Parts: C-alpha cells; structure tokens; sequence
C-alpha cells in the first residue's frame, strides 16, 4: 500500500463555483509539477499602493498570471505591470545611451515608444522623461 | 478621501444593524426561529438507523384545550386518535415510545387542565409527555432569580398551587415530566464568532438576556432517550454526567464584564446541588450546567407523582420502595417498552391452544430475554438487560373460557442516586 | 419495536382551521429535514419598532417566509425587507465607489435605481442619499 | 511550500499525493450544509473513493494548509476534521496561528509567562472540550512558521535586468512565511520511503 | 504579608489563593444580618460557588488576616467561622492579639 | 499533613533580622516577639493555641504542633475508654484533620 497525502488549500485566487463532491484532486509529481500549475490557471487581480508618484490617493490594480513558480518572480512582476515594464524599457534605453550603445536618434526613437503607452499616466510619463540627459 | 466613505459605512451599517436587532429579537420571530432550530439541535443529535422515528404535530396549547373541551372524552380527541389509535392500538402498527411538547406551562388553570389531559393519554398508551415550566411557575420575572429563592418548598405552600398539588397526587402523573430552565440555541451574530455574508452585522445582546435565542430543554432530554435507545434499544440511561444524562457541546458566549471577561451561562443560571435537589423533591427536571464548562447533566428524571409515605414497617418500607419506582422515568420506561411488546407480541398468539399454564410457561421463557440475573453483570451491560429478576402468575377469567388473568412484576436493577458518608480518624483499626 | 416520538408544538406562524384529528403528523429525518421545512411553508406578519429614522410613531411591518433554517439569518432577512435591502444594496454602492472599483457615472446610475424602489419612505432616501461623498 | 514538500519526497518509494482546492470557508460550508459527515464531499472521495472502494487504495493522511484560531468557526472545522480522520484512520495535520496564543505575531512567544494558565480563560472553553473527544487523536496542529525565501538581493538572491534589492521592514510579516504543516509533511514522507512506516 | 504568602508557593504545582476583602465588623455585619448562615455572603462563595456546584472546585483552607480578643463579637464571629469550615471541610486559620 | 516540625516541614525558614546596640554590646531584635521556652510552648499547645518558635540565635521559627481550637474529651481508663480518647484526639489535631 502506497503512502497517499491529501494537501487541501486555497491553492487559487478564488472560491469555485463548483461543489466539493464534484471538483476533483489532482495527481502531483516531481516530474509534472510545473504542469499542474499551468493547467490550474493562477490569476491574482488585486490593488496595491501606487509609489511611483506622490499621491496618497494613487492607487494601482495589477491583473497577474502564473503558469510556473519562475512567474512570481519580480522579474515576471514586472512583465505583467506596464506601469514597471516601461520602466523596466526605459531603464535599458538610458544604461544603452550611457554605455554609447546606440546614437541620439535611435535613443529618441525608443523613447516615443516606450511613452506612446496609453495606459501609462501623464505623471509617470514626465518622472520617466525627467531621468533623460540633456544632451 | 477613501475614509470618509469607510466613516459612512459605518454609519450606515450601524443604522442597519439597529433595525436587523429589531426582527432579530422580535418575540414572534424567535418563536418561529426556535421550534425549527430546537428541533433540528434533536433531529441531528439521532440516528434514524438504529430503529429511532420522529413525527411533528403542529398543535397549539389552546387549541390542545380546544379538542380536549369539546370533544366528550379523551378516548374521541384528536390527539388520542393519532397517538393511541393510529399506533398502540391498531393491528399491524406501532406504539409511540414518547410525546415532546414545545411548550412552557405556568401555574394557570388552562395549564393544569392540559396537564391532566396529558397524563390521561400518556397512561392510556403508556408514554410519557415531558415539555417545560416558564419562569413566573416560581414567582419570578425570569430564571436568572433562581438563586434568590429561598425555599421552594415553602413557596409551593401558598393556595396558587391548589391544583398543580392536586395533580402531583394523580395516578396518571407518573406519566408527566416538565424540565426547568431553558438553554442558548444560538450564539449571537459577530464579525469574528458568527459571521454574515456581505453585511457587517454585530448583534447586540442588551441588558435583557431575552434576546438570547432560548430554547426548550425538554429536547435536550429527548435526546438522552434516544441515545440509549440507540446503544441498548432500552431507555433507562439518561440520569448521569458519566451513564448518559450528560448534554454536550453547549453553545458558549464571552463577552466583557467589570473590565474582565465571562461567558453567558448556556442555562439562564448555574444551578448548586442544593437547588437541583429542591428541585428534584418538587418533580422537575433541572438540567445543571457544569461550571466553566460547555456540558449540562440531568442527574435525576423524577415525574411530576409526589411519592406515598407508608407506616415504618417491614411491609410499609416495601411500599414506598414499589411507590417510589413508580415516580422515577428511568424506571417507566422500562414498564413502557415491556406493555408494547406485550401488546404486539400477544396479538399474534390470538386464537393459538393456550391452557393457562401455557401461558405461564410461555411468557416465562419470553420474559427471561431481558434478565440479568448474574452475581455481578458488567456496569452499564444490566443497560441492555435492565431487570433483575421477574414474576408472572396466570390465572383463568371464570365463567369466560380462552380469557385469562395475567399479573407481571418485575425487579429492576437501581440507579445510583444519592449516599450520605461518615468520616472518622481512628486508632487500632482492624488492618 | 422502533422508538417513535412525537414532537407537539406550534410550527406555525397561525393555527390552523383544519380539526386536530384531521391534520396530519409528518415523518422528518436527517435526509429530508429541510424538505419538510419547504413543504410546511413558513410565514411571518409581524411589526418591529421602525430604527431607521427618529420618529417613535414610526413603525415598520415585514412580511418574513422561510424555506430552510439558513432563511433566518440576518441575510435572508435583509433580502425580504425592502426598507434595509435598499440600504444593503446602498452599502455595496458606496463600497465599491471607494475602493474606485466603478466610476461616478455608474454610480449615480446605480444609486437612482436603488432610490428609485416606490416603497421606500422619503426619509429614508433622505438618509442614504446623505452618506454620498460630495466629489 | 507545496513543491518545497514535493521535491523532498521520492515518488519511487510509492509516495502520492493529490491537491484539493478548498477553503476552510467552504469546508464549513459542506459540513454544515450536508445532513452527515458521511454524506459531505470530503468524505466523499477521503473515505468513499479510496479506503471503503475494492481496488482502491486510503489515504495515509491530510495536510490542510491553514491557520486555526480560538474561533468558533475554526473550532467547528476541527472537530468535523477530527470525526473524518477517524472515520477513515488518517491523521489531520494543520497550523496554529499567532493570534491563538493571544499574541500579535509568534515573536512574542518569550514574553509569555504561562501557557499552561492562559488557557484557562473562558475564550478557550470549546478547545478545552474539543482536546477531551475521543477523535482528537486524529488532529495534529503546529506552532511557528518558517521562511520559503530569502529576500530579493543583488548578491544572495539576483534577478535578471532589473537590479531589484527587496527592503524588508520593520515588519517580519514582509519575509515569505510557509506552513510549517508541510514541513511536518516530509518527516512522514522520509519515514515511509525508508521502512514503509511513519 | 500577601506577597510574603504568595512569593513562597509555587503556582505550578496546582496550588491557588484568592483575595476577599472583609473586615471583622462587616462579617459580623452578614453573618447576624442573614437568617442563617447557609444564606450568608461567605457561605455563598466558600460553600457554594465551589464545594457545592457540579463542575466548580471546593476551598481548601480559609486564611483570616485577624488578630481575635475574648471580646464576644470576636467570639461570635469565631463560631460563625468554625460552623463555615465544618460545613465545606475546611479550616480557618487566623491569629491571637496579646491581649 | 507535614506541617509540624523544624525537618517535617514546619520550619519557617529566612527570618529578618536586625542587630542593634544593647548596653554597650550588640543584639538582634528576636523575629518573634518573644523567644518561646519548651515549656512555655507546651502551656500554649495544651491551650489549643499555635506557637511559632523561635530557633534561638538563628534566623528559623518552627511551628512544634497544629492542634485546634478543640479540647480533648477524657474517658473512663478502660481498653474501650482509651480507644475513645486515641480516636478523639486525632480529630482534635490539624495534621490529620488535613487529610
């Protein structure tokens, strides 16, 4: 006889709508674990504290997606918040222009870009312009 | 900006909840409410396959008068047709084991009256009716002024309690029982303990405990029937913290106090042994509350009968002893359950060659099924087999050939109930 | 010989006009106790003191029917009272106008459809309107 | 922490388990919605589709991811636990929460004076009648938590592009905290992959 | 004398004190105020509040931070508390005044 | 039960003490009012009183017995007599009282 555990939990972001008695359990192993977790859909729609401003009254609603335990990591955080990931654009676009990587036009062309997003806010927008050598 | 609006959910809650105390703590609503709460706290306390049945009859106090008025005797009321028969006395059928009465009686005439309809038919079909007594049937306002009462005995003297000591001298009242104070059903609405969905409602208990939602503890003791039923198919077991009179899993309430905590009392108070002893000595059934705990005990199921004194003499000591059986339910039930088999049992022999002595016989055999007659039967196992010993004379109806006499008497095995114990320091004792 | 007891007791908001050798006992167990609840139908007519405003003449008069023991709690009965339904539903309002999980225009759609129930007193609309942030 | 628990064990040495999403929420709501527990959907497919099935296989025991208080609710959720567990012989691990010792955080735990005499308040009364049951033996709670991971760091713990240093607080509550139940997971697991006993 | 008392039992071997604050005048007071001493204010929390209730715990022994006299309220009062400990089995404990 | 006697623990032990001039030499104010004699403690103990002993030069007290208020009740010399007053007599004492 097999040694078998049942791990119950709140394994997703909300109840199912599902009854107990139907929902079913799922088989985990070493060797489909990620498998699991991308067939189990996680989704996290919450509202944290906008810091990237000076407003108290700021507040920012993230939609988060995972497949795999690699997608909590702030690097995919950043991924799925366009409010960090033109951020994250904009950070590359000023270390390439520091390192000389690219020249001025191809600096200003990216720069358009990475601003054109019309879910950024104008007050993002002009922090992030402000980070800009003059030059 | 945000708390604004939270201070205006607040307030709007807070005006919510004054109104939702309203309904909550409206008498008619939790008469309602605590009949079909009560009777589930019974219903899932049983198990339906160990031979355990339950029927609901929607009856009125008043309208129970009503059919007991108006009809010309008990053998024609409504009531008696369904209990007796359409069970008891119907070929094919079966007996009701016991009758629970959701209701609180007082010291009132029309409550006396209902009483003694209900010994009548209890007697006739040989079950008990057990119900409750209201808190004014000892002169005060609520149950929580039990410890102020200074004498039952004393207080059950005065002329109000004409009848009721009329009706404790009855024949038919061994087959009355009413319970005393009431017990919590429900804990009251709370954020943490007992919360609601969307709605952030915080009941609020006032001064008056009333707004507790109550319940009548006559199904509490209904429950203990049907335990020992279910262990032992016999129902003595229902008079111990340890033998089976003990409720469990009471409902329990902290709540501030002078600066300190405490928790409301699952029963409106927490009866001494002292009082549960008065209690016990004037017929009622008091379930305790064991201190600091979540379990109540009936340490004693007396009917409503007053026992018969009897000349102090060999022979009048043997009386009381008979007598006093008599008065106690663990001990009836006995006698209850041995008249319907008797019933069932001996209609199907109708019209088999029994001579007199075949029946002695007979019926001898039978009766020695539940007997434990060993030197030291194993405690609590005298449960499935509660006699001792039995006797059964038959003798011939004369003039009436087929028809006999049969008298049945039975030895019971006793309950503990109660030792007095003296102490003594000694010197050269006997080792 | 099974053990059958008989529960007497008023079940019932009334009386009832059929005669008591007449009306019929019901068999109730653990598998259909809630059936039997819905099948006997439960009502209640009853006036409670009117808290909702400060006039002690004020009154209010609900009309409660239960199905299940889960129809008295606060919750059911909220949902049968029209006079604080309203209000819960007001609550939901001004909840979800604070997290900013809906704009102004919805919300004052919404708030006209609450206030719009002709069973309201005036008084009260007066009360709930009144817990409306001016912005 | 799940797969911390997984990749301990040794699927090879006839290790299994099985994930159920479920709150304690809706465990309340199963149990006190179904007549009997042997009639709730945990009972279902803990005892129905595996112990009492020819051909089946039981469960060997059930680690609930969560954090029981003195409250009513959580010390309902036990005792129909309890009942399961015996019911089908498998043990209910789970955690206790700080909040149970009457304390903010477990980091308070050296300031208490007396266990022993703290719970002997009245708010515990429904625990005391509840360690009395006779299906008590089948209920097992855990203390303290522990860290699952170390905070973001350009040195200890890098990320890729982003030079992300985590700033931990004043509050502890930042550091990543798991379920120590799990944690007690393994120690079964261990025992079993070794001897085939626990 | 309290902490004298308490700092020198050890708590952890099931051993409990509590306070009850009385003067001698004011149990004279309640124990000649009552009919009985059954009815008494001490009665009702030595007696019934532990010996007698099903679930509660019984008193040990009584400690009186008294000195008595021959003086008959003080005699009296020594018989009201020898009738106390007899009925719940416990003993009272006090002191003599030089006197 | 073991509450009278220096070794079976009725032994107070870890008394204040204070030395002060005398007539010229030095004493200690005795932690006890008095310095109890044998004799005197025996007087006491047959008056149904409990006297705590003081050790003398030390900073220990002893309680020697813990008889109660109760007066011991004499019989006739006889076999039966003198059982009447073993037995008495053991109700008369605190120690076993206790138990």
């Amino acid at each position: 006889l097999p040694l078998k555990v049942l791990m119950l939990g709140d394994f997703t972001g909300q109840e199912d709508a599902r009854p107990l008695e139907q929902r079913a359990p799922i088989n985990v192993d070493k060797a489909n674990f990620n498998e699991v977790m991308a067939q189990q859909n996680l989704k996290v729609t919450l509202t944290a504290a906008d810091k990237l401003s000076a407003d108290p009254n700021a507040t920012m609603n993230v939609s988060l997606q995972f497949k795999n335990l690699n997608d909590f990591s702030p690097e995919s955080v950043v991924n799925q918040v366009p409010e960090l990931k033109k951020l994250l654009e904009l950070r590359s676009a000023l270390n390439a222009l520091k390192g000389p990587l690219g020249n001025l036009p191809a600096f200003r062309k990216k720069l358009q870009a990475l601003l054109a997003d019309e879910d950024g806010r104008k007050a993002l927008i002009k922090e992030l312009g402000l980070t800009e050598e003059t030059k | 900006d945000k708390a604004l609006v939270d201070a205006m959910i607040a307030e709007i809650d807070k005006r919510l909840s004054s109104q939702v105390n309203e309904i909550l703590h409206a008498k008619e609503f939790q008469k309602l409410e605590s009949s079909w709460r009560s009777l589930k706290f019974m219903v899932d306390r049983t198990d339906f396959r160990e031979n355990t049945r339950v029927e609901m009859l929607n009856a009125s106090k008043e309208d129970l008068q009503k059919d007991f008025e108006d009809a010309p005797e008990v053998t024609k009321s409504g009531l008696y047709k369904l209990v007796y028969s359409n069970e008891y006395g119907v070929f094919g059928g079966k007996p009701y084991g016991i009758i629970s009465a959701n209701y609180d009686f007082n010291v009132g005439p029309q409550d006396m009256e209902l009483l003694r309809k209900c010994a009548s038919v209890a007697a006739m079909a040989h079950a008990p009716f057990i119900g409750n007594a209201a808190p004014e049937v000892f002169g005060e306002e609520s149950f929580l002024k039990l410890p102020d009462l200074k004498d039952l005995k004393s207080l059950f003297e005065g002329p109000q309690y004409a009848r009721w000591h009329s009706f404790r001298e009855s024949e038919d009242a061994r087959y009355v029982g009413l319970a005393l104070p009431r017990f919590l059903l429900r804990l009251p609405y709370g954020e943490k303990t007992v919360p609601v969905k969307a709605f952030n409602f915080t009941e609020d208990v006032v001064g008056h405990h009333e707004r507790y939602l109550w319940g009548h503890a006559s199904v509490a003791l209904t429950s203990r029937v049907a335990d020992s039923f279910a262990k032992f198919r016999w129902s003595p077991n229902i008079i111990g913290p340890q033998s089976g009179g003990a409720v469990e899993n009471l409902p329990l309430h902290q709540y501030e106090a002078m600066g300190e905590i405490q928790t409301k009392i699952p029963t409106e108070v927490m009866l001494t042994e002292r009082r549960e002893f008065e209690l016990s000595e004037e017929g009622f059934i008091g379930l305790v509350f064991r201190k600091d705990s979540d379990n109540a005990a009936f340490f004693s199921a007396n009917s409503t009968q007053k026992p018969r004194f009897f000349g102090n003499t060999p022979e009048g000591k043997a009386a009381e002893t008979n007598y006093r059986l008599g008065t106690q339910l663990p001990y009836m039930f006995i006698m209850t359950r041995l008249a319907h088999y008797i019933k069932v049992l001996q209609r199907e022999q109708i019209g088999s060659w029994k001579e007199k002595s075949d029946l002695e016989r007979e019926l001898n055999h039978w009766l020695s099924q539940y007997i434990s007659d060993m030197d030291d039967p194993a405690p609590a196992v005298r449960s499935r087999r509660p006699l001792r010993a039995a006797r059964v004379v038959v003798e011939d109806v004369e003039g009436q050939p087929g028809w006999y006499r049969c008298s049945l008497q039975v030895r019971p095995h006793f309950k503990y109930m109660g030792a007095s114990f003296t102490l003594s320091l000694v010197g050269k004792l006997d080792k």
